[PDB]
This record gives structure tokens, C-alpha cells and sequence, in this order.
DNA sequence: ATGGTACCGCTTTCAA
DNA sequence: TTGAAAGCGGTACCAT
């Protein structure tokens, strides 16, 4: 269960928002993951995400796969648009 | 006269040893007993005494944070990442200002270490060999945030300050500038004299441009030291075409110092600050800067610490976060 | 078991009790005996365990600070004060961001209360009846820094916000302004709705000037909410001749958003900020603002708390520091 | 002992600097005081000194009576200038 | 000037 | 499951 987004964020995935997204993923049992420029990091890992160095523009792909990969990808979307991080 | 597990243990015809089990959510507790003692803990308004626990468990769920001056605009942000990730991971924090003073930095380390911290995040400006020795002596994990440690012995987390200033200097030459100046911070700090300066002198001899031993101004991150930094430079005969400030607070001082001399930005000169704080955006014109994920630097640091504190294996201790350049209006 | 007091006792060939006195500095020791143990403590690389002491002595020599956001130019500067005065009195700090979130505030209150803090310096924006009832049942003293508590029944340190905004408005009336506008922060917060705003309204009242609802713009502290606020007031038919912002952030938001629309400060519009922060002297033109001893507040707050912690009596639980108005260039 | 000054610091007897003074005064047995505009406060006290509001361009007196009532005044005086707080 | 020794509140085996 | 007891590192009152 996935979906691409176009980082609408002004600063990209960084600061608190980044923390917000990463945490949202940790809310679910599913194996939420994130892909970017040919590199997949756990979306539940503050380090993996913040190490990719995202920024306005570049599009990303938020993966997912678990007994709740559905509600998960939904939630991730919420916050993704709650902190103006792509769409 | 706080109520301990004993009172609760009495107020539930059970042993204090099982009251403990409930509190920490031990599985091996019959539902009747648990639910019975849970309403008891509330019926007495009980709150566990962490100190008591920490003596026994040898764990305090608290990390120590040694920061130079938490009043700054830079570090304060860093402190947010640090603080915020630690909460994520259920870890309180002990903040303490060192003011880049060594006797203090070391003294604090000892104090926190004494208060049995599960780990520490050190944000220093001059990590000597003596710090290393002290560091290697901590019984708990120590992570460095946005700091430059030559020895490369303690696990740090930051951006490449060397390649960072380089990218800038380049972009500046990659636009015509030939007489570019660098207003660094107290050279006494290994991050100025050995990382920021190098990336400046390197990107110059890398573009043939002769190193101008008078284009290197030494500020102190202050808004005023930057003001006086631009007044000294526009005094010499061979005055710079563009100037690069080690930070935003020195960069702003520069922009204004020029306008104070009738100079116009970016018309007359091209400035580029560093760190990319709220400051480099609340100015007219807006400050161009080498973006530094300050929050990410701290948040990552705290994350990495969480790992070490859990003995969990960690590939590579020294971490480097990606940096970039964001131009606003202080450049043509 | 790892290098404990008991180890030093045998090593220095004395008793736990004696070692403890030496460690603590009890004078009842033979200069020869102390020396013995000091060298043994040295030889064993011993560090006294503060957690243990904590359980034994019933005090952790640390205080919990519940601040909304440590990355705030103001809250950060305020924190420092509290911190410089904590070290002064052999005290440690447990910093934690609440983000004005009640849930998180009352929570951290407990976490610290469980962590056996000796005292607490709380900083908020909306101290409710609950907070109060919560504050009153603390096993330790609590002191509010730069906050507003309508129920005036908790020792706090701050300035008379209502009088500040007043003196600023009043100072503007006396300059010949007849249409003065107010740019506040979130009204949810009593410091805005109940203090600063009423100070503003009470000023025009005694100035016999009519209250123009349209001249009250409600920011959110954001340097951007300021720009957006200046715009809305200029959108009006009858524009104000001068505007007063409840914060420096929004003030620069006013200045710049105006300078951009063309207006030229101060010769076209009068502007006064509040808090007198680092931003003040870091804008162009210099921002005339109401001075608030932010540092002092947290400092006098921490000191007032050291008093309460030492069960010593104090004159007036609620304290208020003086506030002046530094006029700059943003004012004709 | 005694010695009047005229604050030069824009900030005056506040912030960090003011702290330094209150402390430098706490190191001597001699009760060091501070008078300003009419009222006198204990200079070995944070609340006292700060509750004064001693703004730039103001006069204040620094007394001291007891054991070290001399060397004390010298000290505070040396600090007053080492922190740009008036002569 | 020292040594002796109950705690301080809770975690953690070890047995029942 | 559940209880009993040994600590964890010190402090402080009490004797000597």
C-alpha cells in the first residue's frame, strides 16, 4: 500500500514536521517505509528519514505493509498535508 | 510524607513486591489482583518515586545536555530537536549552560554523570584532548552535536563545515566574484580555524584566486561584531566584492553595516550567512545562507544516543547530515 | 559495588560514616584522616552517586522547568536566567517543552513531581483553575515566570502587562496620535485578552478617544502574522497613525510589511514593539519597544523559588519587576 | 565603605551582568548594600538588585560594613568596570 | 573525631 | 502468581 507525494513543504522533511511524520508511522504495527531518489529508509526512524535530506520539490514514495497498512497510509497522508509536506 | 508502595501494598491486602509488578505492568498478575491494586493506587493518589527506582534499577530515564548558551538562536533550536526526540523516547533532560568555558564543560559533565544520567549530548566549541579523556571515562553514552572534534573519538553528529563553506565560496566565484572575504568566528574554536577557514582557503586556491590574508575577519557571532567586521573590510584599498559570514547574526550585522554606509544590497556587495536561522529571513533584504538542519542535527544526535544507551549495535558513530545553499536576496 | 563509598572506607582504612563526612566536607575530621580518604577517593576514581544521596537526603538539588517552547527568542532568553540562578544556588534543571498544551503541562508537572524535584518554575500562557488546584497540591514550591494567573494565588514573577501596553499607548497619545491600533497575540491567552488588550483599551478611555474595534488586529506571535496584520489595518478606510504590537516578532512583521507597501518608518507610521529582545536593535530602523526584563524575570523567579525551597519566609508571594520603554528610530 | 557610580550599560543593572555583581558581593562577610533613587537593597541578593530597575544613566551607592568591608568595595568596583556597568 | 546502623522507596531474584 | 528479603549508595542520629 503506497502513494507518491510532491513535497509542498517550504523546507522539506526536516524540523518538527519531519518528527511528526516519522512518529505517525510509529503509531502502526505495519512496516511503513519511505523511498527517495533510489533509497528506502524506515519512516519510523528519525535517523533514516532525516539522513536523506529532503527539500521542496523532489517527490517521494511512502510504502507500507502490515495488518493495518491501510489506516496507516491514511494517517501518514493526514499529517503529510497537516504540516504541508507534499501531496 | 509521600505514600510509597508499602501504603498501597497495605491498602490492597497484597505484598509491596506485587504492587511493584502492577506499577511496571508485569504480566504475571491475576486480573483480580491487578485491577484491585490499580484502584488502590488511585485511591491514594500514588506517584512512583523515580529516585528510589533509579537507585535500584540503575536507570534514570534522563539524559544530560551540556550546551554553551541556551539563550542563543542556534543552540536553542538544536535543544528543541534534542529535547523533542528524547521525549519521544521517554527521556527527561538536564539542560546546563557551559558558555564554551572548559572548566565548566568538564565540571558539568561530572555533575550530570554524578546524577546518574543514562546518557549525554555534548555541544561544545573546543573539545580538547582533555575532553576526550573525560568522555572515554563516562559509564554512559556521550554524543556530540554540531561540534568539531579533531580526535574523531566520540560519536558526533553534524554537517560537513569544511565542505559547507567550500560550496559557498565556490558558488560565489561561480558568479564572478574574485575578491571574496570571510568573516569567521573566534578562530580559537576548531570549527573556525580548521573547518570553515579551510573550506574557504581551499575553494580559493582551487579557483586560482590568491588567498587574501586581509579578507579573513574574525567576529564572534555577534550582531555588532559583524557590523564592525564590514566597517574594517571596507577600509582597505582592495575592498572585497562579496563577503561570507560564518553565521546569520554576523551576516545581518554586515548587511546593515553596509546600508549604514550608504551601500546597497545586493547591488554593491553579495553576502551569504550560515546556519539559516529565523534571522536569515526576518531581514530586508533576506539573507542567503548555507542551510544547516539545526533541529535535525540535535534530533538525530538524540536518536543515535538512544541507540547507544540501549547497547543496540550502531553502524558508524560519526554521522554527517546533508547541507545545502539557500539564496534569498543578499546575493544578485 | 563498583567503586562505592564503602570501597573508599576500607581503602582509606576508615568507616563509611567517616568517608561520608570527608566527601561532604564535615569539619569534624582529623587533617590526617581526611587526607587519607581524599587520596583513596582519588586512587579509586570514586564519584559520589547523587541518586543514592537523593533517596537518603530527601532532595535532588534539581528543579523542573515547564516552559512552552525553548526555541522561542523570548522563552529561551527567559530560561537562561532561571538556569544561571540555578547553578548559583547549587541547583540543577530539568527542561521540557509544553507548547502551551494543557495536557502536556499538567503531565510534565507530575513527571517532575515524581522525579522528586526540590521545586518548579512553571511558564505558561493560560493558567486555568485546574493548573492552580494542581499547583497548590505540590509537595514542593512552584513559581510562575512571566505568566498571568487571574486567581493571583501562586507566587509568580512578571511585569504588569496591563500597565506596559498602557504606558506605550499613552506615550503614543501624548505624541499626537488619535488613531492608535493594537496588534496582539492569541486572545485565548489571558495575557492578551485580559491584560495587554485591557491596558490598551483603558488607555484610550482616559484619553477620551473612541475605541475602534477595527484597530485591534489579533496576531499569533508569528513574525509573519505581523506582516499579514499590518496589511489588514491598512486595508481599512481610516488607517491608524501608529500601531502597537504585543511582541517584537510581530513588530518586525509590521515594520517590514509596511516598508514593502511603500510607507516609510518612522516618518509615515509610528511603531512600538514589546519585550525588548535581541530583535529590537537588530532591525532597520531600530525598534522602539517596551522593555521587559525577561532575563531578570526567570532569574528573580528562580531566586524566589530558592527561598521557598529553603522553607524561609518571604514578603509578597506575587512579585513584579519594573518595565520601561526604550525608544528607538521606529518612532519619530 | 562607599562609592557611587553612573551606569553606562544600555541594559543597566540587569541581565547576566547584574548577576555577576550580586554574586561578587556574596563572597565577602561585609554586608554589601545598594541604594538607588532613594531606596537601599542588599547587593548580595538577586531579587533586591533587580527589583530596582537601575536603568542606564543613573546613580547608585555601594556600601559595606564588617570584616572585609574594604577589599570588598575594591572588588565590586573592579567588576562594575569589567562588565561595563558605570564608574 | 570516629564507628554503628537503622532506614530511604523500589527492583529483583528465589521459593513457596 | 505471589511473597519474603537482600540489596542499591548514602545520610544522619546515636554512641563511643
Amino acid at each position: 500500500a503506497q502513494k507518491t507525494f510532491k513535497v509542498t513543504a517550504d523546507s522539506g522533511i526536516h524540523a518538527r514536521p519531519a518528527t511528526v511524520l516519522v512518529q505517525t508511522a510509529s503509531k502502526y504495527d505495519a512496516d511503513v517505509n519511505l523511498e527517495y531518489n533510489g533509497k528506502t529508509v524506515n519512516l519510523k526512524s528519525i535517523m533514516g528519514v532525516m539522513s536523506l535530506g529532503i527539500a521542496k520539490g523532489a517527490e517521494i514514495t511512502i510504502s507500507a505493509s502490515g495488518a493495518d497498512e491501510n489506516d496507516a497510509l491514511n494517517a501518514l497522508e493526514e499529517t503529510m498535508k497537516s504540516e504541508g509536506l507534499g501531496e | 510524607m509521600n505514600i510509597t508502595i508499602y501504603d498501597v501494598a497495605r491498602e490492597a491486602n497484597v505484598s509491596m513486591a506485587t504492587v511493584s509488578r502492577v506499577v511496571n505492568g508485569n504480566p504475571n498478575v491475576k486480573p483480580t489482583t491487578r485491577k484491585k491494586v490499580l484502584e488502590a493506587i488511585e485511591r491514594l493518589g500514588y506517584r512512583p518515586n523515580a529516585v528510589a527506582r533509579g537507585l535500584a534499577s540503575k536507570k534514570t530515564t534522563t539524559v544530560g545536555v551540556i550546551i554553551p548558551d541556551i539563550s542563543s538562536i542556534f543552540y536553542s533550536e538544536l535543544a528543541r530537536g534534542i529535547e523533542d526526540i528524547a521525549t519521544m523516547y521517554k527521556y527527561n533532560i538536564i539542560l546546563s549552560n557551559s558558555d564554551q568555558n572548559m572548566e565548566k564543560e568538564l565540571h558539568l559533565l561530572n555533575t550530570m554523570l554524578g546524577k546518574q544520567v543514562d546518557g549525554i549530548v555534548f555541544m561544545g566549541g573546543n573539545i580538547t584532548d582533555e575532553h576526550v579523556a573525560e568522555f572515554k571515562r563516562s559509564p554512559v553514552p556521550i554524543v556530540l552535536a554540531a561540534s568539531v572534534e579533531e580526535q574523531e573519538e566520540t560519536p558526533s553528529v553534524a554537517i560537513d563545515y569544511e565542505q559547507a563553506i567550500y560550496d559557498a565560496v565556490k558558488l560565489l566565484v561561480d558568479k564572478g566574484h574574485t575578491d571574496i572575504a570571510f568573516v569567521s568566528g573566534p578562530m580559537a574554536e576548531p570549527i573556525n580555524r580548521s573547518k570553515k577557514l579551510q573550506g574557504y582557503k581551499r575553494a580559493l586556491e582551487e579557483a586560482n584566486l590568491p588567498f587574501n590574508e586581509q579578507f579573513v575577519a574574525e567576529g564572534d557571532y555577534t550582531y555588532d561584531s559583524g557590523l564592525e567586521a564590514l566597517q574594517h573590510l571596507m577600509s582597505l584599498d582592495k575592498k572585497p566584492t562579496a563577503i561570507l559570514s560564518a553565521t546569520d547574526e554576523m551576516a545581518l550585522g554586515i548587511i546593515h553595516a553596509a546600508q549604514d554606509q550608504g551601500l546597497s544590497i545586493p547591488e554593491d556587495l553579495d553576502i551569504i550567512g550560515f546556519d539559516n536561522t529565523r534571522l536569515s529571513l526576518m531581514v530586508r533584504p533576506q539573507l542567503s545562507t548555507v542551510v544547516q538542519p539545526t533541529y535535525d542535527i540535535g534530533a538525530v544526535a538524540m536518536r543515535l544516543l538512544t541507540k547507544l544507551m540501549n547497547k543496540e549495535p550502531v553502524e558508524e558513530h560519526i554521522v554527517e547530515l546533508p547541507h545545502r545553499i539557500e539564496l534569498r536576496k543578499s546575493t544578485k
